[PDB]
């Protein structure tokens, strides 16, 4: 039945991504005094189906003519890693329970950059290669803070096991303990997912389409699905890490509802941010991380090391 | 690799032979281009370009217009390359 | 010795041979350096885990710390070589002789 | 009369020679960059024809002005300001041949 | 001719052009494993005519009064053996030439597999038969020059036709160009 | 077949090493290194080294070679060299696989192969210990003792990393 | 004073090492990428071919 | 025939998908771009209809030639059209794009964009009101709805 | 075997989609469509590496907090963090952090 569980994790996540697209469109429209897609189906519920079918039936252009193996691997790697990163998350029981699921997710996120790295290069264009390079720098720059902030907050968890986060936050959300870290981590998620105001990679206003400028029809759809799946997964990781939920062992449905609602709130926050702010300049993006954030994260890491010792609140290892 | 005067003459004659508008038969070291060969001013400009390509040194316009004898080309090349 | 040790030692030997036989690019040779470091990490980790040398489980980590230092040094040299010659080609490192 | 760039016809001829040189050496680069299907010889022949079009001019100022225009066109071709369409406009490929004998003109239309 | 006695029935040879099905066919044969060549193309002399030449020939035939009731034949400027033409195609395309000749029985199973496809037998086998046939020489019928149009040589127009098939193989390695195909004339 | 997952993984590790050792364009070399790193993580996980193997997945794959790739991208070559691109690369690649196959077959057929060392063909599961670690991850405690026991290692490694930052700056100065 | 003692014929052609430094080649390390910003670009207002 | 029925339903599906998700490209030369933006503005918002502006020609399905097409701009317009994947539709907005409009007799104006690229729907106006442009887009959607690609394939 | 199963399933699913998106829509009939500067700012990438090394060195800290010599552990942890901060400050002050 384990394969059944794998499918139950995979297909609903893809459907959620498809409808997250519609949700984004409608929310952005309403914050711009507009109405989202509503002609295609009741209240626009059938729009993602139309979008997908239109994309698939569309011409498969491919002037890459260089390392087509890479030009095909990049979408595969992106989608596969986006689906895999969902596996260790405890909602409330994880599909795969790892002692170090957190470091596993960090490694998978680091790997997922290779999808953008290769796609842009195998495209063998101008915007594609330079845009891919800007991507590497962006994700790489925020990966540092992501790890430090994650280590700082888990110092209270006592392990890298995602499941124990529920136990640690049983009485209070960890945001109350580490809100500065929470803010920096949220911005870090935004940067890692390449979302506005850090949507420099794609960067349509500046780069025609970025790394996916030479990707069309299905491969572009897979990149879109990977992007949105990463958005939902990172927001779910935020919800588990900071906005903990009550878990009744006999009725997991309550925790599942609470967790889903919090992740939806965070994704809506992502769309809200995309609507509000303009895009940070490539240079300003790095200035905000290495020169502004990296320091405060180091100080807070020292503090979160020191606090359990000086407050005798060292969490149990098991 | 002594850069002989006769080798320069051979290269010059070979370049002139390659040029189609010059008929190979009446080509001579002393055959002045405009009269003997009948080629025009732009023709002379093209052949000087071919010469400067073959020997790798740029011939200025004032020196180029003083040419129009293959012997003049050879001796100018010798002067610029310091032969004898 | 089990066969896994044979395989990893073979991997190190292959990587060493690749490093000692350059073709054109320096980056390929630096790839062989990083690869040899991976072989050494895997071998050391297997030894330490099998022998339950608890206090040596950090040796693989320090090995990698210095592996990345060496890699970084290699790239820092490769960029300068490319700037001075336009390529990373080994044949351009020819000024010093004997 | 104030000279534009040359006080005499000879100096204008020197400038023409320079411009011709530059066009001549530029032609293969134009063929390679613009991915034109013409041969280098064909392009250079067109260059020669274009230069001979202005040969009848017997005024130094007119020659200098033509040289300026030639330099501007050469700068356009050296850069990628001109597109493949602009470069091929010299070769009137699409336009059908227009016969020049009297009898053909009489047949075709009322044009003189 | 029976229905329209004075109809001008033009008889063109192989036609090549930007959207050709003859040159492009050979260019895409590289995709199909190697380069299938019946008798290594040593028994198939070809005389391809340029598409623009054919079109202008048709137009001039329409304009010219004498064209009526005349079976015109459009022949290419030069005749090439199939091997020569395919070699030149692979040269201008800069694609690796993998010519393996086709023994009737040995490659008949390949042709049978092509036919076995539930869709068309890979553009039928008649196309392969056309490849397995040299161009007929019919000098009695009038040609392009009779209409006044002069056939353009393939070599000049091959670059345009097959640059689309030119890939990074020639883009990255500009190198130089290639030499004209061998003319069996 | 699940009895020799470690051996299958080690063979894949050797194959990736032949791949990046034959020196295709650093892109494919990077691919071979990435595959080898993942496979080494697999072997380490099988031997009980979850943390250590995961370290390679992040600080090696997404680390040292993540920049190796960023570097090759800056120094872009005209053509992506592959194994078949150069006859020697393809030939060495095949010979490397053949070399592995020869030793692998010899080890299995001859209970005791001796290339330079002596190797027994018995499965790796044999060497494992039957002890119990209790409520502990021995790898985790050993790695965490770096702060409690290996203070000297911490000092030297930190100093080396700082001097590495300074050194890289000085090397990239370029005057 | 030769580049190397007992110089072979091939080595004889080779010049001695420079007194201080090697003469750098002509560039061949970096240049100014030329970009057509528009006209289709969203920020180019549709009719601006900004050659940067 | 059953095969004809299946083909017809499939063609209905693909036509519905293509007309529901029409992605015009951000291509506006002259004044009519302003009215195009006003169509994108909240009052007549095109996103309700599935019409979304996407900059990439490779990611776009319809080209709206909103503005005077000059001789200098024409080759670029043709290039962007060619790089656009198929199925591709072209909507000509404004008298200037339709037939040259006010500048029909100008030396530097292409007298209509039909000369350079094929046109599917012509939107009259100078400028065409945003409602007229939305009407033209919906007419294009109906045109897609009437397409019978798979039917013609089955009839061969 | 569970983790291996998950990896296999995900990879196969993604590759299956890539197949149905690279070949399946490629059948649809159509026609012919024709069709770097040395980054010295890569120093940022290199600095990431040496900082990622400290990242790796710092990961054992949650288990390091479980020792009995908490004084030594805290001193060494703050030592590593202060050395990292010193490295960042050095690169900052020497204009080494010249991003873009
Ligand atoms: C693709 C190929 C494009 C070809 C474009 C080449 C050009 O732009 S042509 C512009 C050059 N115009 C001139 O040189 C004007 C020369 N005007 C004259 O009067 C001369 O002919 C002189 C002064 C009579 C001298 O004539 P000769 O060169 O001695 O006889
Ligand atoms: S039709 Fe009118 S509004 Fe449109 S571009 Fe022309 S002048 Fe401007």
């Amino acid at each position: 039945m384990f394969m059944i569980n794998i499918l139950s994790l995979i297909i609903p996540i893809l459907l959620a991504v498809a409808f997250l697209t519609l949700v984004e469109r409608k929310v952005l429209g309403y914050m711009q005094l507009r109405k989202g897609p509503n002609v295609v189906g009741p209240y626009g519920l059938l729009q993602p189906i139309a979008d997908a079918l239109k994309l698939f039936t569309k011409e498969p252009l491919r002037p890459a003519t260089s390392s087509i193996s890479m030009f095909i691997i990049a979408p595969i790697l992106a989608l596969s890693l986006a689906l895999t990163m969902w596996v260790p998350l405890p909602m409330p029981y994880p599909l795969i329970n790892m002692n170090l699921g957190v470091l596993f997710m960090l490694a998978m996120s680091s790997l997922a950059v290779y999808s953008i790295l290769w796609s842009g290069w195998a495209s063998n264009s101008k915007y594609a290669l330079i845009g891919a390079l800007r991507a590497v720098a962006q994700t790489i720059s925020y990966e540092v803070t992501l790890a430090i902030i994650l280590l700082s907050v888990l110092l209270m968890n006592g392990s890298y096991t995602l499941s124990t986060l529920i136990t640690t936050q049983e009485h209070i959300w960890m945001i109350f303990t580490s809100w500065p870290l929470a803010m920096m981590w949220f911005i870090s998620t935004l940067a890692e997912t390449n979302r506005a105001p850090f949507d420099l990679t794609e960067g349509e206003s500046e780069l025609v389409s970025g790394f996916n400028v030479e990707y069309a029809a299905g491969p572009f759809a897979m990149f879109f699905m990977a992007e949105y799946a990463n958005i939902i997964m990172m927001n779910a990781f935020t919800a588990i890490l900071f906005l903990g939920a009550s878990h009744d062992p006999h009725t997991p449905e309550l925790y599942t509802i609470n967790f889903v609602l919090k992740t939806l709130a965070l994704t809506i926050t992502f769309l809200w941010i995309r609507a509000s702010y303009p895009r940070f300049r490539y240079d300003q993006l790095m200035h905000l991380l290495w020169k502004s954030f990296l320091p405060l994260t180091l100080a807070l890491c020292m503090w979160h090391i020191s606090l359990p010792i000086m407050t005798a609140s060292i969490p149990p290892q098991s | 690799p002594p850069l002989t005067l006769e080798a320069i003459k051979d290269r010059v004659l070979y370049v002139l032979k390659l040029y189609d508008k010059i008929d190979p038969e009446k080509l001579s070291v002393n055959s002045h281009f405009m009269k003997d060969l009948g080629l025009d001013s732009l023709d002379q400009v093209e052949i000087i370009m071919a010469m400067e390509d073959e020997f790798g040194f740029e011939i200025p316009d004032i020196d180029a217009e003083k040419l129009m004898c293959p012997q003049e080309i050879v001796d100018y090349i010798a002067d610029k390359k310091d032969v004898y | 010795m089990p066969l896994v040790y044979m395989n990893i030692i073979m991997a190190f030997a292959i990587a060493l041979a690749g490093l000692l036989m350059y073709r054109s690019h320096l980056m390929s040779s630096l790839l062989c350096l990083e690869g040899m470091m991976l072989s050494l990490f895997i071998m050391s980790t297997l030894i330490i885990l099998n022998t339950h040398f608890t206090l040596a489980n950090m040796m693989p980590i320090i090995l990698l710390v210095f592996a990345a230092c060496e890699a970084a040094l290699g790239l820092s040299l490769l960029v300068m070589v490319s700037n001075t010659y336009g390529t990373d080609y080994v044949q351009n490192l020819n000024l010093l002789q004997c | 009369v104030k000279p534009i760039f040359s006080r005499d016809m000879n100096e204008a001829k020197r400038r023409v020679r320079e411009l011709y040189r530059a066009w001549y050496r530029e032609v293969p680069n134009t063929v390679h960059l613009f991915q034109l299907d013409i041969s280098v010889k064909q392009g250079r022949d067109k260059v020669r024809e274009m230069f001979m079009k202005n040969a009848h001019v017997t005024d130094p100022r007119v020659v200098d002005l033509l040289v300026i225009k030639g330099k501007m066109e050469l700068e356009e071709t050296i850069n990628v300001w001109k597109q493949r369409t602009h470069i091929m406009r010299f070769f009137h490929e699409t336009e059908a041949p227009r016969p020049t004998d009297f009898l053909s003109k009489f047949y075709v239309g009322h044009d003189p | 001719r029976a229905a329209f006695p004075e109809a001008t029935i033009i008889k063109p040879s192989d036609i090549f052009g930007r959207e050709d099905r003859f040159l492009n066919y050979f260019a895409s044969m590289r995709w199909f494993g190697g380069v299938p060549l019946i008798s290594l193309g040593k028994e198939t002399v070809k005389q391809p005519v340029y598409i623009v030449d054919v079109s202008k020939g048709i137009i001039n035939a329409i304009k010219d009064p004498d064209a009526k009731g005349k079976t015109f034949a459009f022949v290419g400027p030069n005749r090439y053996l199939l091997f020569d033409l395919v070699q030149y195609i692979f040269a201008v395309a800069y694609r690796p030439f993998l010519p393996y000749p086709l023994p009737h029985f040995a490659y008949r199973w390949v042709g049978r597999l092509f036919e076995v496809s539930p869709f068309e037998p890979w553009t039928t086998r008649d196309k392969v038969e056309r490849v397995h046939m040299s161009d007929m020489t019919l000098p009695h019928l009038p040609g392009l020059e009779d209409l006044g149009i002069q056939a353009t040589p393939l070599e000049l127009k091959a670059i345009e036709v097959l640059r689309r098939h030119r890939t990074y193989r020639w883009l990255t390695s500009e190198m130089e160009d290639v030499k004209p195909a061998k003319t069996v004339n | 077949m699940t009895m020799y997952i470690a051996f299958i993984l080690s063979t894949i590790f050797v194959i990736g090493f032949v791949g990046f050792s034959s020196k295709p364009s650093p892109i494919y070399g990077g691919l071979g290194l990435i595959v080898s790193g993942g496979v080494g993580c697999g072997i380490v996980l099988n031997f009980g080294g979850s943390f250590l193997g995961l370290m390679v997945f992040l600080i090696y794959l997404g680390g040292m070679l993540v920049v190796f790739g960023y570097t090759t991208a800056m120094a872009t070559e005209m053509y992506p060299e592959v194994w078949v691109s150069n006859k020697t690369v393809f030939g060495a690649f095949v010979s490397g696989l053949m070399m592995e196959f020869c030793m692998v077959y010899y080890a299995l057929k001859e209970e005791e192969v001796e290339i330079i060392f002596k190797f027994n063909g018995l499965g790796d599961w044999v060497i494992y210990d039957t002890g119990d670690s209790g409520f502990f991850s021995e790898e985790a405690m050993g790695i965490a003792a770096l702060y409690s026991y290996g203070t000297w290692l911490v000092i030297v490694t930190g100093w080396s990393l700082l001097i590495g930052v300074v050194v890289i700056m000085e090397i990239t100065r370029g005057n | 004073g030769g580049a190397v003692m007992y110089p072979t014929k091939e080595t004889a052609h080779w010049k001695p090492p420079p007194w201080n430094d090697v003469d750098p080649p002509k560039d061949t390390l970096v240049s100014n990428l030329t970009l057509n910003f528009g006209p289709q670009h969203p920020a180019a207002h549709g009719v601006l071919r900004l050659v940067m | 025939s059953r095969g004809e029925y299946v083909v017809a339903k499939l063609d209905d599906l693909v036509n519905w998908a293509r007309r529901s998700s029409l992605w015009p490209m951000t291509f506006g030369l002259a004044c009519c771009a302003v009215e195009m933006m006003h169509m994108a503005a909240p009052r007549y918002d095109m996103d309700r209809f599935g019409v979304v502006f996407r900059a990439s020609p490779r990611q776009s399905d319809v080209m709206i030639v909103a503005g005077t097409l000059t001789n200098k701009m024409a080759p670029a317009l043709r290039k962007v059209y060619d790089q656009m994947p198929e199925p591709r539709y072209v909507v000509s907005m404004g008298s200037c794009a339709n037939g040259g409009g006010y500048y029909h007799y100008s030396y530097s104006v292409v007298r209509g964009c039909d000369r350079i690229v094929p046109v599917d729907i012509y939107v009259p106006g100078c400028p065409p009101t945003a409602e007229a442009l939305l009407y033209g887009i919906l007419q294009l959607q109906r045109k897609i709805k009437r397409e019978k690609r798979l039917r013609i394939w089955y009839r061969r | 075997m569970n983790i291996m199963l998950t990896l296999l399933t995900n990879v196969t699913l993604a590759s299956l989609l890539v197949l149905i998106a690279f070949w399946l829509p490629q059948l649809n009939a159509y026609s012919e469509k024709t069709s770097p500067f040395s980054m010295k700012f890569f120093l940022v990438a290199i600095t990431f590496l040496l900082f990622d090394l400290e990242i790796a060195l710092l990961l054992p800290l949650p288990w390091a907090s479980q020792t009995n010599n908490l004084k030594t552990m805290l001193t060494m942890a703050l030592f590593l963090l202060i050395l990292l901060a010193a490295s960042l400050a050095y690169e900052w002050t020497q204009k080494g952090l010249e991003w873009a």
